[PDB]
């Protein structure tokens, strides 16, 4: 019935380090610190309530504890106890629930031979960073794809604009074009139709060759733009996996913790 | 935005072909020149059309234009005929004859805007958003409240638009500034220009420090005519000629004394009192200043002036929901990855207002959810700056392993826009893609908007359509309604209340503590200081609390900017504060200080809900009447459009700036195609000829440097960096490819001022494409800040904040110093003691070298209090662990980091590097110099400047949390910040923190 042997109490513990433990838990999970203080005796307690972590200070006075004025519990786990059968609504009626799923520090893991740092902690580690250096490889080719995409969709935005203005320029080739066609027709003015002809067929040539330029950088896009999709999904395959295995090289130095002191990480610095 | 003068090609060649378009359907074939302006290829068309048929079609060369397709898809109307046809940015080389229709002016105007935003005006006349089209109509009149304001009283006005007097925010200069003045005076040389020649004389003057520089020019015209037995009164009558026919000016850049500010808060002059220098000033002829002021118009554009029932949020009886259709374009390996699913929030800033609701989780390969989620929350709950936060997320399962969630694409909508209506109906964005780095479901700080790029996840959902529109309360029955709920001294207490307002903006403030300022509400507008710790309490899911709220915030006495600048940042979203937070920067802020953290104020332009709010109205106000910070306002912005999530506010907000900043448009230009062309080369040198050898390299530079047109546009313009810095003629001489892969430009320039020789006769400043430099500014931003602080409270430590500017993704200019080495250079200007061991007397002995004499005393204090700066700076940000090629020394013995990008990226062990050399230095040269007396106020100055930097880490830890939007991967949640919280022992007291730091001195030296 101690302190120092609960699950929920971590104590030494950085604010930033509990907001990770309760990222997007459920209402009632909590956890204990000593207060950022560093202070003795001086402890905080954060609870997870309506999307927000929630920081309760725990006063301390003539051996008695609380968080409040009104200071009543022999031990910080009388208090918490209390209010896991039930509700805090009995300090304040503004947060309903009980203290209901501790983050313990232990119940947690993944025989305990010194080869499961040395080894399998070098291990876990070395698969980390290989996956990172991927990701990080991915990341790069995918913002730069992401930008050859994107100058590709605007210059064939350009070759639209630019077919725009040659097929009305054709529509207006042959909107003052027929009527003297048809007045040189009847002059027998050959040598002049074929002026007309000889370059509107080099009018309607040249807009083929941009024509074929335009689709020759669609597909250009369309087989870079599915590629640029396909480093999106194997980044996606990649992240879940990169954190599974953060994790798992993060709480294998429980057991350097176990042995208390960080003399082997520091054998694998040097 | 252009790579060159045709699509895919860097030059013309001298002659090229271009087809002719003409309004006859005929096509002719031009041969013309890289250079050929308009109006030769206009004559030279129609000279050459008569050979081809249906001439008698054609009017007058005169009564056409050109128009083409430029490489950014912009169909341009070439109302500029004098533009040579390379410059055109044609996409392809073709020019369509047709008649002018619309303004000429106006499109002459708009293409020149276009080309100094970055992107074509005429995109924004296309968004069918009505807020762009209100925002683009409704800050026309901040522009003409400034162009009028400042062509009020012309041309002085006009000048001091251009030429603003660059002060010090006070006249109270700190006593050891003093102590530098001969018995309180000031001794300054004037200068002035014998013209047939160019022949100068100079008047030597000794005068009180605070003379205005009227004043000034009266102790130089009573001078010169000591000896002309004149009397009072005509002494009098020429005095007067004076003060109003001449103006003051630095030797050497173009700045100007044009206000009565004590001469010593023009900050030229406080720094040569600070380093002991002569200031040098120009007599000038004002009517010659004048003329360089050319009058610049402001019109009013097109879409200015023409455009071709509701109930209150508080009565709806009804909680929120929110339906997700399905999804789109979403890129997953349906087999890696079990299910997906939208995980969504509502937030006010970055608080929950209720727990977050998820859809049901779906396949990969059918995203469709038709989900109704419901909030705990009430509709007439919401604030008015609530937000939904929303995620499309995967999961992938296991059972000797958890269950993995990660975000695939986030996006974030306002339930209010911005004619406070609440949504309704069926509406459907495009997401984002997650940043490098993040992995929380959700990013509440993210910008509210679509995402314009196209094949991108696209998520449909709806807002219920409420029988009528829904308004927002207006402010009048919010207020009847805190007198409806407020119906329903202390000493300790005072005591902690204003205990907690000294606490830091990041304390952990404990439930207690809020609610007990939420009870103590009307006390605390006895602290205003206590105000923002005050809205963090108020419960925002309350529409009770929140309208008692905005009682208190209508009444709440001013704060001063260093405090008023956290309430922009993302914490506070509701626009009653942030309008609270920008009246107390327009009257409190100088213009010094606003020029200071302008790029924190630009920053939080990203958090402002809606694209029309108090704050950009001010900073465009402020931009636009003083043309010092609208410089960097300008480059600050254009320095991001590349950022889709951004190009478009800040485009918008450049548009605007670029209509009304007159005159200076033109010269904004010339440094953007200055920067246009040194962006192509430096793209040419990395993409084309990186494998080519680094003196084949050197040769294209120089030989491409020769070409005409690159030296006309890269000689005569304006310095980004300062453009009180012109840049004349470049010295090929001294131009080159730098050592470092990405090889940036070092560039160098003749100092064209009359009086170059009085400042520094060529400046050079080193170009780099492909570094982030933004860490570089903040970190020498911050740096000027610290060097600030200590100055103020006597400590003359000499920091080197040089400047640095990022004017686009990864490139950006840095000043280079002068006389100046590094300390692995330097170690290499000695000679090895030990086995293979550089001698460590090596930095005291080279510094003995360059300061022989009674200067040698002055070169070691210089030393010693710029290290024990940089000591104390680097810890404090993490910066310690520099190599001795990142640490410099001038010839001069001031010490200063560099290259602060390159130590965050080779990140992914010691306080700071207070090496073994520096001590041989700050002790002279001295046998065990840890315990000498040098050393012993040496690190006497370093303790009392963390402790400096401690009793202002409110104002640094607020310029920070302002630029987590930013998208610097070194900024991406306030856990980030919490770091400095450590080194500054925020949550320890003073002598805790004291011995924090001492400790960390200790194994600074590396034993001791
Ligand atoms: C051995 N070093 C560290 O362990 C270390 C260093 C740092 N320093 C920075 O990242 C930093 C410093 C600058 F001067 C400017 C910039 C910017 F923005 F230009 F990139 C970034 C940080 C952290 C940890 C951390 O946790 N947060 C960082 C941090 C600390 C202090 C203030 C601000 C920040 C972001």
């Amino acid at each position: 019935m101690s302190l120092q042997d609960a699950e929920w109490y971590w104590g030494d513990i950085s604010r930033e380090e509990v907001n990770e433990k309760l990222r997007d838990t459920a209402d009632g999970t909590f956890l204990v610190r000593d207060a950022s203080t560093k202070m003795h005796g001086d402890y905080t307690l954060t609870l997870r309530k309506g999307g927000n972590n929630k920081l309760i200070k725990i006063f301390h006075r003539d051996g008695k504890y609380g968080f409040s004025d009104p200071l009543t519990f022999s031990s910080v786990v009388e208090l918490i106890n209390h209010y896991r059968n039930e509700s805090l609504a009995q300090y304040n009626p503004k947060l309903d629930v009980k203290l209901l799923y501790p983050v313990s520090k232990y119940q947690q893991d993944q025989e305990d031979n010194i080869e499961a740092v040395g080894k399998k902690l070098h291990e876990y580690n070395t698969q980390f960073q290989e996956k990172s250096r991927e990701y990080d490889r991915l990341y790069e080719e995918y913002t730069r794809t992401s930008q050859e995409i994107q100058m590709k969709r605007t210059a064939i935005e350009a070759f639209n604009e630019t077919i725009k203005i040659f097929e009305e320029q054709c529509q207006t080739q042959e909107r003052y074009s027929k009527e003297y066609i048809e007045k040189f027709k009847r002059e027998g003015n050959e040598k002049e139709i074929q002026r007309i002809m000889h370059n509107y067929d080099k009018l309607k040539s040249r807009i083929s060759e941009i024509i074929d330029s335009r689709r020759r950088l669609e597909e250009d896009l369309k087989k870079q733009a599915a590629e640029y999709r396909e480093i999106d999904k194997r980044m996606n395959s990649i992240k879940p996996d990169l954190i599974q295995l953060r994790k798992t090289r993060d709480q294998y130095l429980m057991w350097l913790t176990q042995k208390g002191v960080r003399q082997k990480k520091l054998n694998e610095w040097l | 935005p252009s790579s060159g003068e045709l699509w895919g090609i860097h030059l013309m060649p001298p002659r090229i072909l271009v087809e002719c378009l003409l309004p006859n359907g005929m096509i002719v074939t031009l041969e013309c020149l890289r250079e050929a302006t308009l109006i030769t290829i206009k004559h030279e068309l129609f000279k050459e059309a008569r050979k081809y048929p249906l001439h008698q079609l054609l009017q007058d060369e005169s009564s056409y234009i050109f128009v083409s397709v430029t490489q950014e898809a912009e169909r341009e109307e070439f109302f500029d005929e004098t533009r040579r046809l390379c410059d055109l940015r044609l996409f392809q080389p073709f020019l369509k004859v047709i008649e002018p229709v619309g303004n000429r002016e106006e499109k002459i105007l708009n293409r020149e805007i276009g080309f100094a935003i970055g992107m074509p005006v005429c995109e924004f006349d296309m968004v069918k958003d009505p807020e762009v089209q209100d925002f683009r109509r409704n800050i026309l009149n901040v522009c003409k409240e400034a162009v009028d304001l400042r062509d009020l009283n012309s041309p002085h006005s006009r000048a001091m638009y251009v030429y603003p007097p660059n002060v010090e925010s006070s006249p109270e200069l700190p006593k050891h500034i003093y102590n530098k003045l001969d018995k309180g005076q000031i001794i300054v040389v004037i200068w002035v220009i014998v013209s047939p020649n160019n022949d100068k004389q100079k008047y030597t003057l000794k005068i009180n420090h605070d003379c205005v520089p009227e004043q000034v020019i009266a102790e130089a015209i009573r001078k010169k005519t000591r000896s002309m037995l004149l009397s009072s009164e005509q002494l009098k009558l020429c005095v007067l000629e004076y003060q109003g026919k001449y103006i003051l000016k630095v030797c050497g850049c173009d700045e100007y004394f044009l206000e009565k500010y004590p001469l010593s808060q023009y900050k030229y002059i406080r720094s040569c009192i600070m380093l002991g220098r002569m200031p040098n000033l120009m007599l000038m002829a004002k009517e010659s200043l004048y003329s360089q002021l050319p009058m610049d118009c402001f019109t009013m554009p097109s879409y200015s002036r023409r455009i071709s029932s509701t109930k209150s949020l508080w009565v709806i009886n009804s909680a929120l929901r929110i339906k997700i259709l399905c999804a789109t374009y979403v890129n997953v390996n349906i087999r890696d990855i079990d299910k997906i699913y939208v995980r969504t929030g509502i937030y006010h800033g970055g608080e929950p207002l209720c727990d977050n609701v998820n859809t049901q989780r779906v396949p990969c390969s059918n995203p469709r959810w038709n989900e109704w989620l419901n909030y705990d929350i009430y509709i007439p709950d919401l604030p008015r700056a609530a937000r939904l936060c929303l995620s499309i997320c995967s999961v992938k399962g296991r059972k000797g392993a958890k269950e993995e969630h990660c975000p695939l694409a986030w996006g974030n909508i306002n339930l209010f826009d911005y004619t406070d209506t609440l949504v309704s109906g069926k509406m459907a964005l495009n997401l984002w893609p997650v940043p490098h780095g993040l992995e929380d479901l959700l990013n509440p700080i993210g910008v509210t908007g679509s995402n314009p790029n196209k094949e991108t996840p696209c998520l449909e959902l709806e807002f219920d359509w409420f029988s009528s529109v829904v308004k927002f309360p207006d402010m009048s029955v919010i207020e009847e309604h805190a007198n409806w709920s407020v119906s329903r001294l202390r000493e300790n207490d005072k005591e902690q209340l204003k205990a907690i307002s000294t606490r830091d903006p990041l304390s952990e403030i404990t439930e207690q503590e809020k609610d007990f300022l939420w009870s103590h509400r009307h006390y605390c507008v006895t602290i205003p200081e206590i105000l923002p710790k005050l809205l963090l309490s108020v419960k925002w899911n309350s529409r009770d609390e929140v309208a008692q709220m905005y009682c208190l915030v209508k009444d709440w006495p001013p704060i001063k900017p260093e405090q008023a600048m956290e309430l922009l940042d993302c914490n506070y979203p509701d626009p009653m504060v942030r309008g609270f937070a920008v009246r107390c920067l327009e009257k409190y802020l100088t213009d010094d200080k606003l020029s200071q953290y302008l790029i924190q104020l630009v920053q939080v332009l990203k958090y402002e809900q809606y694209l029309d709010n108090l704050l950009v109205r001010f900073l465009l106000k402020k931009a636009l009447t003083n043309q010092r910070i609208g410089h960097f306002f300008f480059w600050h912005l254009k320095s991001e459009m590349h950022n889709k999530t951004v190009s478009q506010r800040f485009g918008l907000l450049l548009e605007s700036y670029c209509r009304a900043c007159g005159m200076y448009l033109k010269h904004l230009n010339r440094q953007v195609e200055a920067m246009e062309k040194l962006i192509n080369l430096t793209d040419i040198l990395k993409q084309e000829k990186k494998d080519e050898t680094q003196k084949v390299q050197m040769k294209f530079l120089v030989e491409q440097m020769r070409r005409p047109d690159f030296m006309d546009a890269l000689q005569g313009f304006l310095s980004p960096l300062n453009p009180a810095h012109q840049l004349g003629n470049l010295r090929l001489e001294e131009c080159r490819i730098m050592s470092s892969a990405k090889r940036p430009l070092w560039l160098n320039w003749e100092n064209p001022d009359i009086m170059s020789e009085l400042l520094f006769q060529n400046n050079e400043i080193i170009f780099k494409n492909g570094d982030d430099l933004r860490q570089d500014m903040l970190t020498l931003q911050i740096i000027r800040i610290m060097e600030n602080i200590w100055q103020n409270q006597g400590l003359d430590l000499r920091m080197l904040p040089y400047g640095c500017l990022s004017i686009g993704d990864c490139v950006g200019l840095i000043e280079v110093v002068r006389n100046s080495h590094t300390i692995m250079q330097i170690q290499c200007k000695g000679g090895l003691k030990g086995a293979l061991q550089f001698n460590s007397h090596t930095l005291h002995q080279w510094l003995k070298d360059k300061n022989k004499g009674e200067i040698y005393d002055a070169a070691i204090d210089l030393f010693t209090r710029s290290c024990a700066g940089y000591c104390v700076a680097t810890f404090i940000l993490g910066i310690g662990d520099r190599h001795n090629s990142n640490i410099m020394v001038k010839d001069d013995g001031q010490l200063f980091h560099i290259d602060f990008g390159h130590f965050l990226d080779h990140k992914k062990r010691v306080p700071f590097v207070l090496t073994q050399d520096f001590l041989i230095v700050i002790s002279k040269g001295a046998q065990e110099c840890t315990k000498t007396r040098e050393f012993e106020r040496f690190q006497e100055m370093c303790y009392k400047a963390y402790l400096a930097i401690r009793q202002h880490a409110n104002l640094f830890i607020n310029l920070f949390s302002m630029m987590l939007g930013s998208g610097m991967p070194e900024l991406q949640s306030f856990d980030d910040i919490a770091y400095i919280r450590k080194t500054l022992a925020l949550d320890k007291t003073e002598q805790e923190a004291l011995e924090y730091f001492m400790k960390q001195m200790n194994d600074a030296r590396h034993g001791g």
